[PDB]
């Protein structure tokens, strides 16, 4: 089977959440592929299916639990399994579709949504932008419940909001220690609050950065990447040097050229 | 909004064809199915087709399998039901069903999974 990472919200602390995200990261990459100090995720083309996913099992304030499946090539969530059923976002190509059929194989019920995991559809399904969807311990606990009772009937809107919560707190937290940081702070000071423009813009640009960083001149971007501060103030990124404490993982965009010695 | 057309009248053992034309960009991601009600019987699952990204497998009920065939034209946003060697049992009103929530499901046969329904069209088989 696939590697499994566990985490409970009930007694979750800053140490528990940090241990959780630090372990998820360690499963996503060897890695053993590092460029400008940032680890790269394995290349999708030719990834053997036995190495293609990781499993994240989430426990509620009640014992009820849900197991999430994350695509190793981009750390994104591809679907989940409530105990008796398995749900999957609509893949965008055949090879992807084939790959998920190796997930939760012993389950009895097997569904594939008529939509993908991209934030736009999830936002229209939830009725709210992630800008307007609180995150933190409370929201995650609350989310991982509606993900169980969906197989038993909690309509789509409330379900979509739960994905939005989980993806940011897990998929994005692994991608960005900055996003991991903000989650860690919401737990330390025990607050629930939506993400600010720095988190949202970081999410939107994780692929744009992965291209820039891997296609940079010794870390110099061929063109600047626009981001936003916590106050919504825009600013341009010209160099890998400043993202090193911000981003933790990149999607493989190309082979690593020979190093420029001397 | 499912627009169903093409019933008809046929001497037993012949052929007809029903078509359903949808209007929606995400049409390619829909689980699609046909249901029929024969008078005296309740509404009955007939056939289903999975979205391309959901395997795309086609499924039929045993009493209709072989004789019938379901297909979609994603470019034309149309579904088809080609019926061959029609028995008089096959005289019924037929419906299209589309799942906007679902691409593929082990429980496809359930009418509960489908959100949109074409207007029933009459198939008559004489002998």
């Amino acid at each position: 089977q696939y590697p499994i990472i566990n985490f409970t919200t009930a007694g979750a602390t800053v140490q528990s959440y940090t241990n959780f995200i630090r372990a998820v990261r360690g499963r996503l990459t060897t890695g053993a592929d590092v460029r400008h100090e940032i680890p790269v995720l394995p290349n999708r083309v030719g990834l053997p299916i036995n190495q293609r996913f990781i499993l994240v099992e989430l426990s509620n304030h009640a014992e009820l639990s849900v197991t999430l499946a994350l695509d190793v090539t981009n750390a994104y969530v591809v679907g989940y399994r409530a105990g008796n059923s398995a749900y999957f976002f609509h893949p965008d190509n055949q090879e992807d579709a084939e790959a998920i059929t190796h997930l939760f194989t012993d389950v009895q019920n097997r569904y594939t949504f008529a939509f993908g995991g991209n934030y736009d559809r999830l936002e229209q399904l939830a009725g709210n932008l992630r800008e307007n969807i609180e995150l933190g311990n409370g929201p995650l606990e609350e989310a991982i419940s509606a993900l169980y009772y969906y197989s038993t009937g909690t309509q789509l809107p409330t379900l979509a909001r739960s994905f939005i919560i989980c993806i940011q707190m897990i998929s994005e937290a692994a991608r960005f220690q900055y996003i991991e940081g903000e989650m860690r702070t919401r737990i330390r000071y025990n607050r629930r609050s939506a993400p600010d423009p720095s988190v949202i813009t970081l999410e939107n640009s994780w692929g744009r950065l992965s291209t820039a960083i891997q296609e940079s001149n010794q870390g110099a971007f061929a063109s600047p990447i626009q981001l936003q501060r916590r106050n919504g103030s825009k600013f341009s990124v010209y160099d890998v040097s400043i993202l090193i404490p911000i981003i933790a993982l990149m999607v493989y965009r190309c082979a690593p050229p020979p190093s420029s010695q001397f | 909004q499912l627009a169903e057309s093409g019933g008809g009248l046929v001497q037993a053992g012949g052929s007809l064809k029903l078509s359903c034309a949808a209007s929606g960009r995400d049409f390619s991601m829909y689980m699609l199915a046909w249901f029929r009600q024969a008078p005296g019987k309740e509404r009955e699952f007939v056939a289903a087709i999975m979205c391309s990204g959901g395997g795309g497998g086609t499924y039929y009920a045993d009493s209709m399998q072989g004789r019938f065939t379901i297909s979609r034209d994603n470019a034309k946003k149309t579904v088809a039901l080609q019926m061959n060697s029609l028995k008089p049992e096959d005289t019924a009103v037929y419906y299209c069903a589309a799942s906007t929530t679902y691409c593929s499901a082990t429980t496809y046969s359930s009418d509960r999974l489908y959100d949109f329904w074409g207007q029933g069209t009459q198939v008559t088989v004489s002998s």
